[PDB]
C-alpha cells in the first residue's frame, strides 16, 4: 500500500509523492503501515468534502440566501461574512448539526453495515470516503446521502475513477481557499486579492456556541 | 593532553606550568585525567570563539523581532543580558542545559561509534542527534550536512585551528569582558562599555541568593 | 569549459566558489548552480535596466491605463512603491510560478535537463505543453523567429547573453546606486529604496 501512493502521479504530474514531513510510515496508534496511510487518506477525503461544503456555505451566508418560511430567521440580515450567523443560531440546533454529523460518521464507519455492503474499513483494506447505504434498524429511509436521485448508479471505473482525483485536488483547494476566507475575517493575512471585502469575525472561528459549557 | 601540541604549536607545545596531566581527577586515571582537560580546552573555546563573535553583532545590531530589541544598544552588552526578562534568562540556560545533557550521554555516544571523551572517545564530539523522542529537522554540528564529506587531513587541521582559534578567543573575550567593569584594564581597548555589575551573575538584576 | 567569453580574461575566482561544495553536493553541480544563478542575474538585470530607461520618461502603455497613468510619474522606484499591493503580488506570484516550471524534472525530462546532478544547458525555460492550458506559446520565442537556427550561432548567442548579462548588471547597479548616491553620470531623480514597502510592514 505504501507503492499504492503512487496515485499522486494521476492527482498532479510533475510534484508526485510530496511527503517532507514523512507521515507515509509513522506508525499511528501501534497499527501497521497501510493502516496508517489509510487513515491519512480517509481523513484527508472528509477534509476536503467538508471544506468544499464550508466554502460554499460561507458564499452563501456572506450573500444573505435564507429559507422563505424558516422561523430560525431570526439571525440579523446584515451578519459577519458567515461566523457570527453560525453564532447567531441557538445551541440546540448547533447540538443537533453536531449530532448529525456524529452519527452519520458512526453510520459510515460502522464494520456491520460495511461488510453487509460488501466493501471493509478504511484501514482494513476499503476504499476511503465509501459511506454505505442505509440497511438500517427499522426505517426504510428514502436516500442515501451519495446520489440519492441516482445520478452516478451507472458509470465506467475510469470515470468514478477520474472523479475521486477530482474529488481529492478540489478538496485540497478548497483547505486552501475556505482557510484564506477565514484568514481575512480574522487577521487579514491574505492581502493578495483581498479575498473580496470580508467585514471581521473578531470572536474565534474555533468557538462554538454562545456559552463555554466548562468545556 | 599529550604531546602532541608540537603540532599545535612549536617553540613552545606542552607547556604546562601547572601540571595537572596527572593529578587523578577524582581517582579515575591518568587518561580520564587528559580527556576531562581536553574536552573543557575546547568546550571553553566553542563557547568564547562564538561568544566573542557574538559581542560584535550585538553592539551594533540588534534583532528586529520583539523581546530581545527596543533595549539600548550604546551600552555593555553584558549589561544587555540583565535587562532581559527572567522567563528568557532561565530559557537560556536550560536551553545549553539540554545540550550538555544530550551530549554527555554515553549511549547516544556509541551510536556513531565514539565514546565519552575521558573513557576513551573523542574530546569534542557532539552527537548527530538522530536518537531524540521526536524528529528534528536540523542537528547541531554541520547542520546542512555539508562539510562531512572532508578527509580526516582537514578534520584534523580544524581539530587544531579549533583549539588554537579558541585559546585566542578566551583570552579575547575576557580581557574584553574585564574592560566593562574596572575601566582601563585593557590599554589597546578603553574606549567600549561601562557597568560594574557582575558579568558572572545571570540573575543579580532579578533577585538574589540568600 | 574554460569560459572563452573574453579571451583576454581566463578565470578570475579570489573567492574560489569553483571549486566548492555548495550545500555539501559536488563540485560539478556546484558550477553548475553558479552559472544558472549568474545567468539568471544576468538576464533580470537587462530586464530591469530596460524597464528603467522605458520608466525614467513617461512612456506608459496607452492601451487603457486605468491604474498605470494614474498618479503621475516619480521615481523609477517609487513607480513600483505607488502601484497597488495587488499588481506587485500579481506580478510577483507568476514570477514563481514560471519559475516553479523552469525547475520541474519532469517538464524538463520531458524537454532537456536540470542544471544541477544532469547535463542541464544554463538556463532552459521549457515548454507549455504539459500543464492543462493550451497556450497561445511557450516563454521562450513567443512569436516564432529562432525556430531553426544554427548552433554555433545559439553558442555565440549564450556568450553574448552571459558579457550583456554581466555588462547591463553593473549597468543597473549603478543606476541604482545614483539614485541614492551620484556615482559618475549626471540625470538621476531620487532614492525609492528597493524593497515592496507601502504596506503589511
Ligand atoms: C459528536 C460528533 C462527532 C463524532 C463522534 C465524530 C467522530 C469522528 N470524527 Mg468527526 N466531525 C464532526 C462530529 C463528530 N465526529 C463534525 C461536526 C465535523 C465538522 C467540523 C467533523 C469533522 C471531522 C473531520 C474533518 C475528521 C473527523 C474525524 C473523525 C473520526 C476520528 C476523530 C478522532 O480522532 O477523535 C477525536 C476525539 C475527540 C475530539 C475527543 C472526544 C471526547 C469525548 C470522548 C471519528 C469517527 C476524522 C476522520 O474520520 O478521519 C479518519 C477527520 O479527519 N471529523
Ligand atoms: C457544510 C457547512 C455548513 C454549515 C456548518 C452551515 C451552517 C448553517 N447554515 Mg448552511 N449551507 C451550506 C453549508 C453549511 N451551512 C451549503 C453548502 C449551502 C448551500 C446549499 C447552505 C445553504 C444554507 C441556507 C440556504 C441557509 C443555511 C443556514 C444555515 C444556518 C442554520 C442551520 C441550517 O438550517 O442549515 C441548513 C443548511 C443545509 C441543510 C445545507 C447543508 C447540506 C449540505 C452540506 C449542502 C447541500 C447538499 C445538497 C445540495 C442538498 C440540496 C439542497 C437542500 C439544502 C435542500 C447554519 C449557521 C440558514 C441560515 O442562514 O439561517 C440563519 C439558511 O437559511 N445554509
Ligand atoms: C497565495 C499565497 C499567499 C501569499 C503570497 C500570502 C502572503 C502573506 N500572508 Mg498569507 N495566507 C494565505 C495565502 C497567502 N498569503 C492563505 C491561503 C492563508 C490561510 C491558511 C493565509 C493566512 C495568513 C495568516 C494567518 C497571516 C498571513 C500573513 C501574510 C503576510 C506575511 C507577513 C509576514 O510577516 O511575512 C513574513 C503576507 C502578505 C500574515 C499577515 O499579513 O499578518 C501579519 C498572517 O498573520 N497569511
Ligand atoms: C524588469 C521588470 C519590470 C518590472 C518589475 C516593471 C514594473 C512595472 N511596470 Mg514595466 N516595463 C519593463 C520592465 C519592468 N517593469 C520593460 C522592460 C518595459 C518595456 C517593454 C516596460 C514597460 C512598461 C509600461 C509601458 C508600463 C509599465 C508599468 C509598470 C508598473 C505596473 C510597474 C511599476 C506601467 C506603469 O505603471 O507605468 C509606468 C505601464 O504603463 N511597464
Ligand atoms: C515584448 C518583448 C519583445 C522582445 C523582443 C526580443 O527578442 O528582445 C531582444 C532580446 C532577445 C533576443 C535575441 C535576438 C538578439 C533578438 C535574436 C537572437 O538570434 C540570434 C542572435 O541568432 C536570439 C536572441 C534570444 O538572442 C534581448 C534583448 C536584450 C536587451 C534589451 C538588452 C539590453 C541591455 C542593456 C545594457 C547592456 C545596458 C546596460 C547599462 C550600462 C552598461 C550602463 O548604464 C553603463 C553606465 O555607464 C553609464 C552609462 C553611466 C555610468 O555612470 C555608470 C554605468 C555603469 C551605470
Ligand atoms: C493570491 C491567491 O492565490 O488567490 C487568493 C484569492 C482567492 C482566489 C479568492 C483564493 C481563493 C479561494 C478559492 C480558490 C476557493 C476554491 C474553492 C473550491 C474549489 C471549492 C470547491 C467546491 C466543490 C464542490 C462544492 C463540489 C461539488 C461536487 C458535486 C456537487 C458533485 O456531485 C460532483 C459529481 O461528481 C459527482 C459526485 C458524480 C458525477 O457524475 C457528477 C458530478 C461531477 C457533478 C485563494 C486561492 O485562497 C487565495
Ligand atoms: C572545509 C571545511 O570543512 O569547512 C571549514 C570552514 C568553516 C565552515 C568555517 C568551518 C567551520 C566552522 C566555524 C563556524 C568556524 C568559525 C569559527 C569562529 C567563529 C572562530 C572565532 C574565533 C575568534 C577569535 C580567534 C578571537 C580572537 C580574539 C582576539 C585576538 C582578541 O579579542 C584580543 C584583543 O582583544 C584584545 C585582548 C585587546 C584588543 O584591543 C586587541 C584584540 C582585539 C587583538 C570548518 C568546518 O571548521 C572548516
Ligand atoms: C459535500 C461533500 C462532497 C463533495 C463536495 C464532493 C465533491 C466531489 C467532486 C467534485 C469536487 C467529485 C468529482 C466527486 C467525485 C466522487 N465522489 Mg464526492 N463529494 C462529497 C461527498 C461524497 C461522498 C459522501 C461520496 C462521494 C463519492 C464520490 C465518488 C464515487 C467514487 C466511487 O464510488 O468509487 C466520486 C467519483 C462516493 C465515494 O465512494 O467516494 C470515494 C461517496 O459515497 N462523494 N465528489
Ligand atoms: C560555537 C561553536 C563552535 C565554533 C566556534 C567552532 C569553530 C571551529 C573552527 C574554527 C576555528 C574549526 C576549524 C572547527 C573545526 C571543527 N569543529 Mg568546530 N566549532 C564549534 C562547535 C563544534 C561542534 C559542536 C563540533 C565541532 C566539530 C568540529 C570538527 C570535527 C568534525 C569531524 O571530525 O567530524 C572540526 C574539524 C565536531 C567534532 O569535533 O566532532 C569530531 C563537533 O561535533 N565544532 N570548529
Ligand atoms: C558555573 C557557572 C558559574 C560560574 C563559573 C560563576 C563564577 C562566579 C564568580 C567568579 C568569577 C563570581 C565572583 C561569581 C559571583 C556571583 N555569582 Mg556566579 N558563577 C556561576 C553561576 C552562577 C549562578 C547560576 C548564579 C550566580 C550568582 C552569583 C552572584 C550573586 C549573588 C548575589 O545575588 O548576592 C555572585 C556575586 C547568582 C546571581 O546571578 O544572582 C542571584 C546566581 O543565580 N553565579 N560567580
Ligand atoms: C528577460 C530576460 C532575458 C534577456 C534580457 C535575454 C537577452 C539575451 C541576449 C541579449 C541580447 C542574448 C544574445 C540572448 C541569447 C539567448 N537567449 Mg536570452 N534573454 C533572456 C531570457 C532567456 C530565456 C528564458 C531563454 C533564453 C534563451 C536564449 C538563447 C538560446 C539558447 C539555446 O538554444 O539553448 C540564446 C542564444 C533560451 C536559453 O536556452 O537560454 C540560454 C531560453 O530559454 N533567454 N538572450
Ligand atoms: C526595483 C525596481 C526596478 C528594478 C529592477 C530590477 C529588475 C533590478 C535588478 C537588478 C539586478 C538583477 C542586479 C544584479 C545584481 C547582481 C550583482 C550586483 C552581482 C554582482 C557580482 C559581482 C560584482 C562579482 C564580481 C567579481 O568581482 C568579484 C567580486 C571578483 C572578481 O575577480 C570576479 C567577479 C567579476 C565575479 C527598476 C526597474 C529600477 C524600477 C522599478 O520600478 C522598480
Amino acid at each position: 500500500k505504501a507503492d499504492l501512493e503512487a496515485l499522486a502521479k494521476d492527482l498532479n504530474p510533475a510534484v508526485g509523492f510530496w511527503d517532507p514531513l514523512a507521515l507515509s510510515d509513522y506508525s499511528f496508534w501501534g497499527t501497521s503501515q497501510e493502516a496508517t496511510i489509510g487513515f491519512l487518506r480517509e481523513a484527508e477525503i472528509k477534509h476536503g468534502r467538508i471544506a468544499m461544503a464550508g466554502f460554499v456555505g460561507y458564499i452563501v451566508h456572506s450573500n444573505d440566501i435564507r429559507w422563505t418560511f424558516d422561523k430560525v430567521a431570526a439571525s440579523v440580515p446584515t451578519g459577519l461574512p458567515a461566523p457570527a450567523v453560525w453564532d447567531a443560531i441557538p445551541d440546540i440546533a448547533k447540538w443537533q448539526i453536531i449530532l448529525f454529523v456524529g452519527v452519520m460518521e458512526s453510520w459510515r464507519e460502522n464494520k456491520v453495515v460495511l461488510e453487509a455492503e460488501g466493501q471493509k474499513h478504511y484501514m482494513s483494506g476499503g476504499k476511503p470516503g465509501y459511506f454505505p447505504s442505509f440497511d438500517l434498524l427499522p426505517h426504510p429511509v428514502p436516500f442515501p446521502l451519495f446520489d440519492p436521485f441516482g445520478i452516478s448508479k451507472r458509470a465506467t471505473e475510469e470515470k468514478k475513477a477520474k472523479g475521486r482525483l477530482a474529488e481529492i485536488n478540489n478538496g485540497r483547494l478548497a483547505m486552501i481557499g475556505l482557510f484564506g476566507f477565514l484568514s481575512e475575517a480574522t487577521v487579514p493575512g491574505s492581502v493578495p486579492f483581498l479575498k473580496g471585502v470580508v467585514p471581521a469575525y473578531t470572536g474565534e472561528v474555533m468557538a462554538p456556541f454562545t456559552q463555554n459549557i466548562f468545556t | 593532553l599529550p604531546e602532541l601540541s608540537k603540532k599545535l604549536n612549536p617553540v613552545l607545545g606542552y607547556w604546562d606550568p601547572l601540571n595537572l596531566a596527572e593529578l587523578n581527577f577524582w581517582g579515575a586515571g591518568d587518561d580520564a585525567t587528559v580527556g576531562f582537560l581536553r574536552h573543557a580546552e575546547i568546550k571553553h573555546g566553542r563557547v568564547a570563539m562564538a561568544a566573542f563573535v557574538g559581542y560584535c553583532v550585538q553592539s551594533n545590531v540588534h534583532f528586529p523581532w520583539a523581546p530581545f530589541n527596543s533595549i539600548p544598544t550604546n551600552i555593555a552588552p553584558a549589561e544587555q543580558w540583565a535587562q532581559l526578562p527572567e522567563a528568557a534568562k532561565w530559557q537560556i540556560i536550560l536551553f545549553v542545559g539540554f545540550l550538555e545533557v544530550y551530549s554527555e550521554h554515553s549511549f547516544i555516544l556509541e551510536k556513531y561509534g565514539q565514546k565519552h571523551y575521558m573513557k576513551g572517545g573523542k574530546p569534542g564530539f557532539f552527537p548527530d542527534f538522530d536518537t531524540m523522542v521526536h524528529p528534528v529537522p536540523l542537528n547541531l554540528w554541520d547542520p546542512l550536512k555539508a562539510y562531512k564529506g572532508a578527509s580526516a587531513e582537514r578534520k584534523a587541521d580544524g581539530l587544531l585551528k579549533e583549539v588554537n582559534n579558541g585559546r585566542l578567543a578566551m583570552i579575547g573575550i575576557m580581557g574584553f569582558c574585564a574592560e566593562a567593569r574596572v575601566p582601563g584594564a585593557v590599554p589597546a581597548l578603553s574606549n567600549i562599555a561601562h557597568y560594574a555589575g557582575d558579568p558572572m551573575a545571570p540573575f543579580a538584576a532579578n533577585f538574589h541568593l540568600p | 569549459f574554460a569560459k572563452e567569453l573574453n579571451p583576454v580574461v581566463g578565470y578570475w575566482d579570489p573567492l574560489n566558489l569553483s571549486n566548492g561544495e555548495f550545500w555539501g553536493d559536488s563540485n560539478s553541480a556546484t558550477i553548475g548552480f553558479l552559472r544558472e544563478s549568474e545567468i539568471k542575474h544576468g538576464r533580470v538585470a537587462m530586464a530591469g535596466f530596460v524597464g528603467y530607461i522605458v520608466h525614467a520618461n513617461d512612456i506608459r502603455f496607452p492601451w487603457d491605463k486605468v491604474a498605470m497613468a494614474a498618479p503621475k510619474g516619480l521615481s523609477p522606484q517609487e513607480l513600483w512603491d505607488v502601484t497597488p499591493e495587488a499588481a506587485k503580488w500579481q506580478i510577483i506570484l507568476t514570477i514563481a510560478f514560471l519559475e516553479f516550471w523552469r525547475e520541474n524534472s519532469y517538464i524538463l525530462s520531458k524537454e532537456g535537463e536540470q542544471h544541477y546532478m544532469r547535463g542541464g544547458k544554463p538556463g532552459y525555460f521549457p515548454t507549455f505543453s504539459e500543464l492543462p492550458h493550451p497556450v497561445p506559446f511557450n516563454l521562450f520565442d513567443p512569436f516564432g523567429f529562432s525556430k531553426n537556427a544554427s548552433p554555433e550561432k545559439k553558442a555565440k548567442g549564450l556568450l553574448a547573453e552571459v558579457n550583456n548579462g554581466r555588462l547591463a548588471m553593473i549597468g543597473l547597479m549603478g543606476f541604482l546606486s545614483e539614485a541614492k548616491v551620484p556615482g559618475s553620470v549626471p540625470a538621476l531623480a531620487n532614492v525609492g529604496i528597493r524593497p515592496y514597502a507601502g504596506e503589511v510592514m
